[PDB]
RNA sequence: GAGUACACCGGAAUGAUUUGGGCGUGCCCCC
RNA sequence: UUAAAGUUGCUGCAGUUAAAAAGCUCGUAGUUGGAUCUUGGGAGCGGCCGUCCCCUGCUCGGCGCCGGCCCGAAGCGUUUACUUUGAAAAAA
């Protein structure tokens, strides 16, 4: 009902249940004036390493500034409607391949792989923003991104960093660690 | 003005290695500098290098160790072939036991030994021993 | 110090150095919100304002342009804000 | 130092500095080899073992060897970590 | 350092790493656009527009709250001037130096600085011819200079 | 409704009732 | 005449005092030019790693099965240098 798929095909069951829960929310709360056209692209669940799981929710790119104003209430509502599950909102952005000479409009740089990954990283952590990135190369040659988070508003996201690393490994495929340093504030 | 960032990076590494320092700060970053340091660090001449990410141009801080003798560049990028590599490692390297020439290759940034047993060559970057 | 750590220095050295020569450069300025004691409005101004500004309602002048920081007039309180 | 048979052939393995990992030559008289005594855990006496640090002559000629010795003693566990 | 001076100075802005609209900024992008439109209709260069916005409106940068530059906004509206502002300022300085120089024939430092100013004008003019902002038939000329504001 | 302290309220919390303000979201006015 | 000559210096010279930075500056041709656009895995072998296959589109038609599927192909694909292979390149 509320969920819009970009392709004309059958939606799955988990995203259908999430859409039913959020439409029952906007019918049975004070958000029906602010969730009229606000649709959901898709949803997916993963297996976070440990003893829990998480839900990834896809959102169309004009609908980010609207959901960022009501991000705080929706995560609380999906927490109280589920059992013990943390939920994150991630935009769906398209990645175009590199225009090699073996293969037409010029590819915009917002659709490049690094720009998509940086946008996914900054949109995953909404209540705490990026105040510094560090990249460490271990002895086997692989990278290790270390992300610094701001000191203000840390009482909600001090325990969600493991789910953040899990979803960043699942969607992108790069190692990431989250820290709260003491330099500026 | 600034014309070659890899040259200044290797000169800074050489100067701080001669001074006995333990860490450096390369001011501009690039892909070729990261690949060149990756070749050194895979071959066991330096430690882990951290890339300080910002929105203009990154800075690289490598954990230096007492394991390096010299790092240098060959400007401009002279193209070499398989028949021209022997002269370069003859007049550029101390011995035929160690030391490497890193050269730009269509297979990637890679040293002269795998350039030899991959049967491919290209433009030269520099040397270290 | 031949083994000085450049990755994680103390914040006193970061505040000590130039605004361009840190690990990540940060400006030395800030945004402030000076208010008049005779008026009831609040106006947000820049620290290194380098212009003359008027209050909302055309009553007083808030700051005066100098070489560096703006010279706020006397009696008017202000506080630093952040985000 | 080795060959195809793998046997050792060098005259002697030279000592390396413990601060800069540089080769200490046979004619570098400014190089030292410091011995540091440990202590008993409870009674607090000389148990008998040795802790050895070697500093090349270039570091002492620079005059920045006490920082290196203090760093090596902090790494070994002699000097307290807070210091 | 400089292109026409032996000094090697270091004094410019230092943009912050943080990329977000501040939470205390209660100005919609359409609102700061409207302030930009009315202040550009007041007859100002984009430099003074950016100064006035950051000085009396609290916005850090326009392109961080609108996603678009000031001159691109004025070009999309259709009220950006044909002759750009830096070349206009250089031409104004050149004609002021020439107006000073025509009366004082003994002033040689004015002649040397005029030579430097026309050198900078020619370099900026050939770059603007390269990026097709100026037509290729445009040329700097003395008698044309007083005809140009 | 100029609002520094303000005067009427609508939502809303437990059939019935109701909790000093401002916009500088955190310290400023009155006790 | 060649090496010796690192006394013609591309490899590879010198310019404070020994031979040698134009008095200074602007400037066209020439030379040299900042960062950034696709990362990471699966199938297996020896014990994560040195080899193994993969991440450019449509009209004629052949390793085959019962109008439905794979393969081939008359036709074209953003251009340079660099790099590797192949042809041809008289003898002494």
């Amino acid at each position: 009902a509320k969920i819009v798929k970009p392709n004309g095909e059958k939606p799955d069951e988990f995203e259908s249940g999430i859409s039913q829960a959020l439409l029952e929310l906007e019918m049975n709360s004070d958000l029906k004036a602010q969730l009229r056209e606000l649709n959901i692209t898709a949803a997916k669940e993963i297996e976070v390493g440990g003893g829990r799981k998480a839900i990834i929710i896809f959102v169309p790119v004009p609908q980010l500034k609207s959901f960022q104003k009501i991000q705080v209430r929706l995560v609380r509502e999906l927490e109280k409607k589920f059992s013990g599950k943390h939920v994150v909102f991630i935009a769906q952005r398209r990645i175009l391949p590199k225009p090699t000479r073996k293969s037409k409009q010029k590819r915009p740089r917002s659709r490049t792989l690094t720009a998509v990954h940086d946008a996914i990283l900054e949109d995953l952590v909404f209540p705490s923003e990026i105040v510094g990135k560090r990249i460490r190369v271990k002895l086997d040659g692989s990278r290790l991104i270390k992300v610094h988070l701001d000191k203000a508003q840390q009482n909600n996201v001090e325990h969600k960093v493991e789910t953040f690393s899990g979803v960043y490994k699942k969607l992108t495929g790069k190692d990431v660690n989250f820290e709260f340093p003491e330099f500026q504030l | 003005v600034r014309m070659n960032v890899l040259a200044d990076a290797l000169k800074s590494i050489n100067n701080a290695e001669k001074r006995g320092k333990r860490q450096v700060l390369i001011r501009p970053c690039s892909k070729v500098i990261v690949r060149f340091l990756t070749v050194m660090m895979k071959h066991g001449y330096i430690g882990e290098f951290e890339i300080i990410d910002d929105h203009r141009a990154g800075k690289i801080v490598v954990n230096l160790t007492g394991r390096l003798n010299k790092c240098g560049v060959i400007s401009p990028r002279f193209d070499v072939q398989l028949k021209d590599l022997e002269k370069w490692q003859n007049n550029l390297l101390p011995s035929r036991q160690f030391g490497f020439i890193v050269l730009t290759t269509s297979a990637g940034i890679m040293d002269h030994e795998e350039a030899r047993r991959k049967h491919t060559g290209g433009k030269i970057l520099g040397f270290f021993f | 110090p031949l083994a000085k750590d450049l990755l994680h220095p103390s914040p006193e050295e970061e505040k000590r150095k130039h605004k361009k020569k840190r690990l990540v450069q940060s400006p030395n300025s800030y945004f402030m919100d000076v208010k008049c004691p005779g008026c009831y409005k609040i106006t947000t101004v820049f620290s290194h304002a380098q212009t003359v500004v008027l209050c909302v309602g055309c009553s007083t002048v808030l700051c005066q342009p100098t070489g560096g920081k703006a010279r706020l007039t006397e009696g008017c309180s202000f506080r630093r804000k952040q985000h | 130092m080795q060959n195809d048979a793998g046997e050792f052939v060098d005259l002697y393995v030279p000592r390396k500095c413990s601060a800069s990992n540089r080769i200490i030559g046979a004619k570098d008289h400014a190089s030292i080899q410091m011995n540091v005594a440990e202590v008993d855990k409870v009674t607090g006496r000389f148990n008998g073992q040795f802790k050895t640090y070697a500093i090349c002559g270039a570091i002492r000629r620079m005059g920045e060897s006490d920082d290196s010795i203090l760093r090596l003693a902090k790494a070994d566990g002699i000097v307290s970590k807070n210091f | 350092g400089r292109m026409h001076a032996p000094g090697k100075g270091l004094s410019q802005s230092a943009l912050p790493y943080r990329r977000s609209v501040p939470t205390w900024l209660k100005l919609t992008s359409d609102d700061v656009k409207e302030q930009i439109y009315k202040l550009a209709k007041k007859g100002l260069t984009p430099s003074q527009i950016g100064v006035i916005l950051r000085d009396s409106h609290g916005v850090a940068q326009v392109r961080f709250v609108t996603g678009n530059k000031i001159l691109r906004i004025l070009k999309s509206k259709g009220l950006a001037p044909d002759l750009p502002e830096d070349l206009y300022h250089l031409i104004k300085k050149a004609v002021a130096v020439r107006k000073h120089l025509e009366r004082n024939r003994k002033d040689k430092d004015a002649k040397f600085r005029l030579i430097l100013i026309e050198s900078r004008i020619h370099r900026l003019a050939r770059y603007y011819k390269t990026k097709r902002v100026l037509p290729p038939n445009w040329k700097y000329e003395s008698s044309t200079a007083s005809a140009l504001v």
